[PDB]
Formats: structure tokens, C-alpha cells, sequence
RNA sequence: UCUAGUGGGCCAUUUUUGGUAAGCAGAACUGGCGAUGCGGGAUGAACCGAACGUGAGGUUAAGGUGCCGGAAUGUACGCUCA
RNA sequence: UCCGCAUGAUUUAUAUGUAUAAAAAUAGAGGUAGGACUUGUUCCUACUCUCCUGUAUCGUAGAAGAUGGGCGAUGGUUGAUGAAACGGAAGUGUUUUAUUGACUUGUCCAUGAAAUUCCAUUGAAAUCUUGUGCGGAAUCGAAUCCAUUGCAUACGACUUUAA
């Protein structure tokens, strides 16, 4: 048992200078740093982990999935797509970015 | 792209606004920044021209109160924090947040003496500023605006120095002998085919 | 009739559907075959000098 | 970036001149439009010709005959400032008489808030003796001695490490 | 009211070039995550997948050929695997839903060491013993079937060649 | 001590010529100059200073030579072997390894580290006894 | 009654409802001549306008995909006999007890589902 | 064919007259606000872009890419110490 | 209220290796015992180690990591204690020695990881509190109101006294 999986940060939304879209996240992926390389982690699996109070099947961890859809900016920053939006209080938050569709 | 989980920086030969966004940022990013011997801070210009814009800066105070007027802090440290403090947005809860994820100090104190220091290089004046392109420091500033521990500060850094002194010798001769173990290692010509 | 809009530029059977010579369709056709000769000009290449 | 071309172009032939006189213009213009249009806007100032009452016979881009060599190039200019209009000359050492001109419109933007409107390019030549060369700064880089320092420059940057926040060590010289 | 009929045909999946025979891999999800196995043939899109099951624990199994990663380590003989025996209905539950009910407490009897039914342990020696002499015969190749892919700090997926 | 000067051995760092190396064959002026190289996959051509980091070899090359006669002149002296046999190219070429190495590969470097660092500690022990 | 999709969920909640009592919650239209509601202002409540309509095949079904036909007696509930597979059975809140049962028996039988059932 | 409202206007570009001038008064053309939401100019009835049914995806205009703030502490040549 | 108990919950856990402490300048002596000689503004010793900045160094294989061996030094990691020493800028940490456990993958074997037979999760030990049988004795306090004074005082508050 060990780490699968490569760090991410939530940055924010995909916004404009006033108006926000809560159905795309900005993400920031460690060793990314250019539109290119996020070319490979295009499509991957992406998911953020928090922990609750109440245990559910046995269990306190709760797990928000989502896809990565496509490159933001030039320096590596992605869009997300996830199936419930990332709740804005996790802006700066970890994320775990995964190799489930794979392609090397 | 650093994910650490404290990032503990020299403030040491850095530009007060650049230093003050990269670490702002950082803060928005969820990372923990501690900044050490802000009173070495540089901010470009000549002494003149900054201790003018404190003063500026000071003369602004509420008329009919100043107890809850503004709060001119002359501490270098409390300086930087003013500034990682304008660049976020402290007015939130998002924003306060960022900035209690701040610790700013003058010096290095017990706690983060014997941790690694990073540097960030786009806010290094070397590489930022033209040489001879006239520059102060936000100790002497801070000292000149009311800051009073301008002295007991280098005297206990010296004392830091020392001390680093001595230990990195004997983390020196500690990695001489590992190193020259290493070079009479049997495995060093199939390390070399891969590279190593 | 016709709910979709299928674009012949990238639907090869629409392409085929319409424009039936696009079967019989040759392109990239060789005709440097010859000396390739250089029709230059001296004057043409002065005027084009000049100053 | 800019490009050289010759244009040749005369006026309509009428009943009066049926063989009109061709004239030839070496035009530095982004693209062939732009050419053409500087060709107009400087026949017009010489000849009774209009670009309705005139036509463009040929226009040919013109490569540098010697790209891989060093030269010196003298560039003639006149140009309008917020007074009034000045000729001033200047020299440029390059390979292309392309970047040449691209060099003079950068300084001359640079240092007189110049304009590509307010310009106009007189004549550039190449420089073949070294004594012909006027400027000091231009001639003393005709040196075959030629040894300076490397010029200062924001270090090595690299496309992940120069975009890492943090370094573990200063960086020397 | 019977919906029409979609031109819809099945047709062959062609998987990776990186995904031949013999190929190891890394999985990257399930029970046996992080585990270098070696892929014994393609079904429809998945491969049919098993480390040596005497040097890291993975029986013979189905894989996404997505959640698996291909490795540039040198091939392994498996010309002589018996690769016709695994199909989808080799690798098929039983059919449960119907006339079967949810019932739980079942966990005890369907655990192994009494549900693995005969011949499948069988198989699994059998493609085992075809395979050790090759992977014996590669230096460093049985330590790294056992060992456990993992990413350390400064790693970069997206960089490193695999 | 490294100087901008005809016959200076340079390396690429930007560009699609990266890490190759050339020789200095004319100034242009104090942001550019003109280089080649012997390599037929290196054309003759004018960089900028801040594309490449200059090196500690000097050649002893006319001005303004051609192409021809520099490779002759890059011949005749060890150019080639002079840069190889130092400790930057060595370094350069080390990295080349360590990032053209595969999964098995950094298995077998840890399997080797691993046995590098038994021997080292034994060794060390063994000499804090003497 | 298949793939059914809602535009919108919120009831339109007429505007400053929330601020006075006297204000019902029932939609009304702005028309005061400094009315950032009426002149659609960024921030603003929404007005309910045509094109928030649902979809023509969706629209009037439940979520089970059926419409609420409302019953009064056991003829109400022999008139869906046919209709079985698009209405459902709504027994009227003014029914009695002893009716509403007759009512639930006679949909049971004629196979027609209740939405107040029980 | 019948009938409603209107019959206080205002702003901007350009051409002007009266005025020392005016966020002044009066004329002509066009576009607007009035009745025009939206992106930008930190803000703004008129300025720039663009005229709006409810949504998804993509790309732009004007405008920006150190932080607040989404986006290069990008590239090349120069000038400037206040 | 301390020790023993042996349990549950909490989280260090914004965790997933969340390992790395010289100083100083930037046309410098970068420093890397840096080499080098006598502590000297001498070195001509080293002359390319600086200039892939860390893409580095340390560590990383074992049912979330089991059960038994042959050899290789005679070491290494991690806990329970010991005499302790050094740490005051926020020292709450860093080191030596001795008693005494567990592991060691440095190399080579043997058995066991399945059916969770294609992904939709978290693996356990420890550290701080309380929800309870209590053996062991319990060494142990104060503040305020009601009173009092005026160095105080609109009322509160403040300075005294008190059993």
C-alpha cells in the first residue's frame, strides 16, 4: 500500500473578474507547469477526499469524483468537471489525481 | 509546484512586493508559509525615498479617533505582513484565512532554526534589480520609523551563525566519511551504466 | 427526412453520397517529371537586385 | 515580422500617353497588401497617379543574397516628430536588410516615440569599407579582437524548474 | 410501440501497441493495485493478465486495458501459455440474478479455500510452471514481478518513461 | 573568464538545438552572433547570448570563416573530446541517462543503492575502529 | 413520462416577499419605473417568462411518469380503466373514509396506482 | 376603418451661433439613454464591445494575464530615478 | 488526583516519504576536507569541483507487507529504560554512553496472497482528554453575595478589614 496518485490543489471556478461558474474547478496539478504536459493528465480521473462525522456503510471517508476535461492558461493549471461541484470552501484543498485511464 | 506541507523562507536578499505575492499566493493555494529574518528584507529605491513613503503612510489616521484609526506597525516583519495582507483578500473568510496560514518573524527563532530555508528566485533583488540601482533595507527602515530591537536581533543571529557554524562542520566531516566510503564502493561501475 | 447534419468533410459516406467523382478523384499528381529548367532572366534578376 | 518587396506599377495607359512610364519601389510591409498600399501612398506624393487611375504590374518578395553574413547597414530616414520633420541617419550591424529595418523601427519608437506612420525609409544600404561607417559604437564591433564580457541576463530559466516557487539554494555567478 | 433498429454494428477492439503478450504491466486500481503482472492475451478489450502467483499473490484475471499501465521491461515468453482456455465465460460469476436472493452470512462459504473450484488452481500452476524459467532467466525480473510499483516525491507521471 | 569572442566554444540551452554544442564564428554585435558547428544536423546560424551559456574552450579560429574550415579547424584539435572529458558534459550525459531510464531500470538503481549503502555503512563502521 | 427533465424547481417568489408580511409569496410582475427586477439587473431575482416551459411530452407528469387525475367517487376511478399506463388515481381530501376505501379497492382491482393511498 | 399614449426630453461624435467662461443657452447630421439588460472603463443612464426565451459544449469582441482576479513574474530591442 | 487496568471514541489526518537547519557576494574567490603552506591579505597548492540551482541527496522489494532457512560482515533501523549532557529569541528539541527487546531485502531459496475471478477504499500501532469496575491514600483551595472602610464612589466598580 502506498501513493497511486499525483497531488492537486482546487483553485477556484472557472470565473470571469465578477462572475463565477461552479460547474468547472481549476485544478493544479504538482509537476505540471505547462499547457502541454496537462495534455497527459487530459481525461484522467481526479477525486476529492474529505472526511465526516457520521459513518456511512462502515465508513467516515466520502469521495467526490470528477474528470479532467481540458488545459487552463499556460502553466499547466487544468479544468475539472466533477459530478457534484467542489464545495468553494475547498478552494486550496487536496485533491488526488489518478492514472485509471491510461494510455502510456 | 510545491506541495509541502510548511515552507519556511529566508527573507533574507528578497523584493518586499514580490516576496509578498508569491507568498500570498502560496497562502491561497492552501500552503503554510513561515518567513524568517524579515528585517532583511529590500525594497527598491533609496532610503530617502521609502522613509518618505512610511511617512506618508503614517500621517494617515482616523481625525476624530485615531485609537481606531489606522495601525501603523513598524515591526519588518508586521511591514511584510501589511503587504501579503493587501495583495489577499483579508476581508473574507477565504482571505483571513490565507493570512493566519502566515507567520511572519524577524530572525530565526528556536523553532525554525534547525529546519530547511528555501529561497524564491523571482523575488531575489540580485537577479531582479540592475546592479548599482540603489536599494534599502526594511531593518533600518523599521528602525528609523520606531522599531527598537534592531540590536538584540543581530545579537542573537550572530549567535544562530555560530552555532550553524559549528553544526554544519559536523555535518562536514559527517558526509566526508560517507562520501569517501562511497567512492570505494564495488557497485559503482553498474550505478554509472544506469547513471548514477 | 434529414434530423442530422452529417458534414461530407468528415463523413466519408456522406462524401460518397455527394459528389460521386470524389471516388475517381486524384490528387497530388506528379509533373516535375522534365529538366526543370530555371526561367529567371537576366533582366528579371537585375530590376530585382537593383540598389 | 516584416518582409522586402519590389513593386512595379504604372498608370493606367489613356489616350494621351499610351505607353506610360513604369515605376519600381523597394517597400518593407508585413504582407503584399500593405506593400502595395505603401507603394500608392508614396507615387501618389511624386506622380499625378491614383490607385484608381493606376494599376501593379509585378511585386516580387526579395530575400537577403547573403543571410549566414554579417553586415553593416546604413538606413536614411525621414521622419515627422511632434514639431516638425527631421532626416536623421542611423546604422545598424545585422544579416538581413530586414532586421535592419526592424531594428531602426524598434529604436526609433524607442527613443524618439516614433511611429510606423510617422516614418518613412529613405534608402538603406550596405556598408562594404570600414571606413565608410559613421558611428563609433557600430565600428568598434569590426574589432577581428573582438572580446567582451557576456551581457547580464535575468539567469537560466527552464521550463519547470524557472517556474518552481521555491529554491533550496541561492543562486551564484 | 417497438423503438427502431440503431445502425449501431459491434466491431473488434484493437488495443495499444504497448499491450502485446508476454508485456509487464502495472495495475493501477482494484484489490492488487500497484502490482507488476504479466499479460498472458487480450480477450475483447481487456487482458487477461497474472504475476506469477507464487512470486507476488495475483491469480489469473481479467484487466482494463485502461487502469493498466505498460512497462518497458523486457518480454517474457508466453508462446507457450495455453491462452485459448480463458474466454469471457471462463472469467464469468455465475448467474445469480433471478432466482438467487442477497442473502448475507454467505461470506464465510464464498471465501477462498473452499469456493475455488477445481481446475482453476490447476491452470494456475500449470501457466506458472510455463513461465518461471523466463522470468528466472532475466536478472532482477522475479524481485521486480514481486515488488510493488509506488510514486516517491518529484516523481512526474507525466515525464518519466515507464 | 569566460568571454563573448571569435572561436568560443558555446552550448545551446534554448531552442530546438538544446544541449548541442558550437563554436562562435562571427559577432554580430552585443545581443547576437553567429555560430556553427561540424554536426551535419547543426546549420550555420545567428543565436542570441541568452540562448546559450558559454564554456571554457577556445579555439583558435579565424573570423568569419566558413563552414568548411571550421569543421577542418574543429578536427584538427580535440574540441569534441575536450568537452566530452569534463565534468560538465559528464554531468549532462548522466542526466541523459537518468532521464531515459525505465521502471525496470530504477528498480535495479535501488537494488544497487541499497547495496551501496550496506557496503558504505559497514565501511564506515568498520573505520571508526581503527 | 420518460427522461423527465424540470428547467427550473424554484416556485418565482414574488420580489421583496421575504422583506414584508404584507408581500405574498404569489408571483407579481414589477412595473414600478426604477425596478431592477423588471429591467433584469445582474444579482437579481428571475422573472417566470415562456421559455422556462417544460418539455410538451414531459409536461404534467409525475415523476413515475404519470398525471394526477383527481377522484371524487368510484366512477372517477372507472373512468382510467383504459388509461391505466399515463393517469394515476388522486382521491379528493373531501372524501370520507368509508368512500376512500371503496375508492382504493376499486383502482386495486381495475390495476390504476394512487398517489394518496394509505 | 377605429382608437390609445405622446405633444417637459437628455447624452455622445461631427458642423456651429450667442457668451469671459460654464456640468451654460440655442440650431444641423448620426448613434444612443429615455424604454437597454450583459462583458469592459475600480464606480457611473449615454463611452468601448455587444442588443437579452430556458440550458450544454466550443470560440470571440472591447478589455486584460504580479497578488487581490480568470489568464505568460512571456519573448525581442531601447529609454526613465522622480 | 498518579500508577496498573483494557475498552470505546477523537485526531496528528489541511497526511499519504507530506525526509533534508552553514554563512556571505553576485564581473565572484564561487567555497565542495575545498585542496596549500606558518594562521599568513602568503599561498601558485588545485587549477577546472562552480556554470544540468534540487531532474539533487537520503530513503523506497516483503499477505498496508506473512511464515521458516544457507551464507556476508559484526554493521543498520525502530521502540522500554540508564547516567546524562547541550539547548531561554517562542529554549518543549538535539546528541553520547550502558542495560535490554523487535526487525534487517546484503546475496541466494521454501511455503502462503486468488472467488474481492475488470474500478467505484481506506490499513493498523502510538500519542491528549472523557463515558466504569475500582484496589492504593486523599498532601491539598479560593472567589463572590450578605457585612466593614473611605486613600474611592451616580449605580456598578475601587482601596481596606473579616471566620
Amino acid at each position: 500500500g502506498h501513493r497511486l496518485y499525483v497531488k492537486a490543489k482546487h483553485l477556484s471556478f472557472q470565473r470571469s473578474k465578477h462572475v463565477i461558474h461552479p460547474g468547472t474547478s481549476l485544478v493544479k496539478i504538482e509537476g505540471c507547469d505547462s499547457k502541454e504536459e496537462a495534455q497527459f493528465y487530459l481525461g484522467k480521473r481526479i477525486c476529492f477526499v474529505y472526511k465526516s462525522n457520521k459513518p456511512v456503510r462502515g465508513s467516515k471517508i466520502r469521495v467526490i469524483w470528477g474528470t479532467v476535461s481540458r488545459p487552463h492558461g499556460n502553466s499547466g493549471v487544468v479544468r475539472a468537471r466533477f459530478t457534484h461541484n467542489l464545495p468553494p470552501k475547498t478552494f486550496g484543498a487536496s485533491l488526488r489525481v489518478m492514472l485509471y485511464p491510461s494510455n502510456v | 509546484s510545491e506541495f509541502q506541507k510548511v515552507v519556511v523562507i529566508d527573507a533574507k536578499g528578497h523584493l518586499l512586493g514580490r516576496l509578498a505575492s508569491v507568498v500570498a499566493k502560496q497562502l491561497l493555494g492552501g500552503q503554510k508559509v513561515v518567513v524568517v529574518r524579515c528585517e532583511e528584507l529590500n525594497i527598491s529605491g533609496h532610503f530617502f525615498r521609502n522613509k518618505l513613503k512610511y511617512l506618508a503612510y503614517l500621517r494617515k489616521a482616523c481625525r476624530y479617533n485615531p485609537s481606531r484609526g489606522a495601525f501603523h506597525f513598524r515591526a519588518p516583519s508586521r511591514i511584510f505582513q501589511k503587504a501579503v495582507r493587501g495583495m489577499l483578500p483579508h476581508k473574507t473568510a477565504r482571505g483571513q484565512a490565507a493570512l493566519e496560514h502566515l507567520q511572519a518573524v524577524e530572525g530565526i527563532p528556536p523553532p525554525f532554526d534547525k529546519q530547511k530555508r528555501v529561497v524564491v528566485p523571482a523575488a531575489l533583488r540580485v537577479l531582479r534589480l540592475k546592479p548599482g540601482r540603489k536599494y534599502c533595507t526594511v531593518g533600518r527602515l523599521s528602525s528609523e520609523v520606531g522599531w527598537k530591537y534592531s540590536d538584540i536581533v543581530s545579537k542573537l543571529e550572530e549567535r544562530r551563525k555560530v552555532k550553524s557554524a559549528a553544526f554544519y562542520q559536523a555535518k562536514l566531516a559527517k558526509q566526508k566519511k560517507i562520501a569517501s566510503a562511497k567512492a570505494a564502493s564495488s557497485v559503482n561501475g553498474k550505478l554509472a551504466e544506469f547513471g548514477y | 427526412a434529414h434530423v442530422q447534419k452529417k458534414n461530407p468533410l468528415k463523413n466519408k459516406a456522406v462524401l460518397a453520397r455527394l459528389n460521386p467523382y470524389a471516388k475517381a478523384y486524384k490528387a497530388n499528381v506528379k509533373l516535375n517529371t522534365g529538366k526543370t529548367p530555371k526561367a529567371a532572366g537576366e533582366k528579371f534578376l537585375t530590376v530585382l537586385h537593383e540598389n | 515580422a516584416l518582409k522586402e518587396y519590389q513593386v512595379v506599377g504604372r498608370k493606367v495607359p489613356t489616350e494621351h500617353e499610351p505607353v506610360p512610364k513604369l515605376f519600381r519601389m523597394r517597400l518593407f510591409a508585413p504582407n503584399e497588401s500593405v506593400a502595395k498600399s505603401r507603394y500608392w501612398y508614396f507615387l501618389k506624393m511624386i506622380n499625378k497617379v491614383k490607385k484608381a487611375t493606376g494599376e501593379i504590374v509585378a511585386i516580387n518578395e526579395i530575400s537577403e543574397p547573403k543571410p549566414l553574413k554579417a553586415k553593416v547597414f546604413g538606413i536614411w530616414i525621414r521622419y515627422d516628430s511632434r514639431s516638425g520633420t527631421h532626416n536623421m541617419y542611423k546604422e545598424f550591424r545585422d544579416t538581413t536588410r530586414v532586421g535592419a529595418v526592424e531594428a531602426m523601427y524598434a529604436d526609433m519608437a524607442a527613443r524618439h516615440r516614433a511611429r510606423f506612420r510617422s516614418i518613412r525609409i529613405l534608402k538603406v544600404v550596405e556598408v562594404e569599407k570600414k571606413e565608410d561607417v559613421r558611428r563609433n559604437y557600430v565600428k568598434q564591433l569590426l574589432n577581428p579582437h573582438l572580446k567582451f564580457p557576456l551581457p547580464h541576463r535575468r539567469t537560466g530559466v527552464v521550463g519547470l524548474a524557472g517556474k518552481k516557487v521555491f529554491a533550496p539554494h541561492r543562486p551564484s555567478t | 410501440n417497438v423503438p427502431k433498429k440503431a445502425r449501431k454494428a459491434v466491431r473488434p477492439t484493437k488495443l495499444r501497441a504497448s499491450l502485446a503478450p508476454g508485456t509487464v504491466c502495472i495495475l493501477l486500481a482494484g484489490r492488487f493495485r500497484g502490482k507488476r503482472v504479466v499479460v498472458l492475451s487480450q480477450l475483447e478489450d481487456t487482458l487477461v493478465v497474472t504475476g506469477p502467483y507464487k512470486v507476488n499473490g495475483v491469480p489469473i484475471r481479467r484487466v482494463n486495458h485502461r487502469y493498466v499501465i505498460a512497462t518497458s521491461a523486457p518480454k517474457i515468453d508466453v508462446s507457450g501459455v495455453s491462452v485459448e482456455k480463458f474466454t469471457k465465460a471462463y472469467f464469468a460469476k455465475q448467474k445469480r440474478s433471478g432466482p438467487v436472493k442477497k442473502d448475507e452470512a454467505f461470506f464465510a462459504e464464498n471465501a477462498p479455500k473452499n469456493a475455488l473450484p477445481a481446475e482453476r488452481i490447476a491452470d494456475q500452476k500449470a501457466v506458472d510452471a510455463k513461465l518461471l524459467p523466463a522470468i528466472k532467466a532475466i536478472p532482477n525480473m522475479k524481485e521486480y514481478l514481486a515488488a510493488s510499483f509506488a510514486l516517491s516525491n518529484g516523481d512526474r507521471p507525466h515525464l518519466m518513461k515507464f | 573568464k569566460r568571454y563573448v569572442e571569435v572561436g568560443r566554444v558555446v552550448l545551446v540551452t534554448k531552442g530546438e538545438y538544446t544541449g548541442k554544442l558550437a563554436v562562435i564564428v562571427d559577432i554580430v554585435d552585443h545581443k547576437r552572433a553567429l555560430i556553427d558547428s561540424p554536426c551535419s544536423e547543426f546549420p550555420r546560424q545567428v543565436i542570441r547570448y541568452g540562448s546559450v551559456v558559454l564554456t571554457h574552450i577556445v579555439m583558435k579560429l579565424p573570423r568569419g570563416a566558413r563552414s568548411g574550415i571550421v569543421a577542418k579547424k574543429w578536427k584538427a584539435q580535440d574540441v569534441c573530446n575536450k568537452w566530452a572529458s569534463s565534468a560538465w558534459a559528464k554531468k549532462l550525459e548522466a542526466k541523459k541517462v537518468r532521464s531515459q531510464l525505465n521502471d525496470f531500470d530504477r528498480f535495479a538503481v535501488m537494488r544497487l543503492k541499497k547495496q551501496r549503502r550496506e557496503q558504505v555503512n559497514v565501511a564506515v563502521a568498520k573505520a571508526l575502529k581503527a | 413520462a420518460v427522461n423527465i427533465i424540470k428547467k427550473r424547481t424554484k416556485p418565482f417568489k414574488r420580489h421583496q416577499s421575504d422583506r414584508f408580511k404584507r408581500v405574498g409569496e404569489s408571483w407579481r410582475k414589477p412595473r414600478g419605473i426604477d425596478s431592477c427586477v423588471r429591467r433584469r439587473f445582474r444579482g437579481t431575482i428571475s422573472m417566470p417568462k415562456i421559455g422556462y416551459g417544460n418539455n410538451k411530452k414531459t409536461r404534467y407528469c409525475m415523476p413515475n411518469g404519470l398525471k394526477a387525475f383527481l377522484v371524487r367517487n368510484v366512477s372517477d376511478v372507472e373512468l382510467l380503466l383504459m388509461h391505466n399506463k399515463t393517469y394515476a388515481a388522486e382521491i379528493a381530501g373531501n372524501v370520507s373514509a368509508r368512500k376512500r376505501v371503496e375508492i382504493v379497492e376499486k383502482a386495486r382491482a381495475l390495476g390504476v396506482k394512487v398517489t394518496n393511498a394509505g
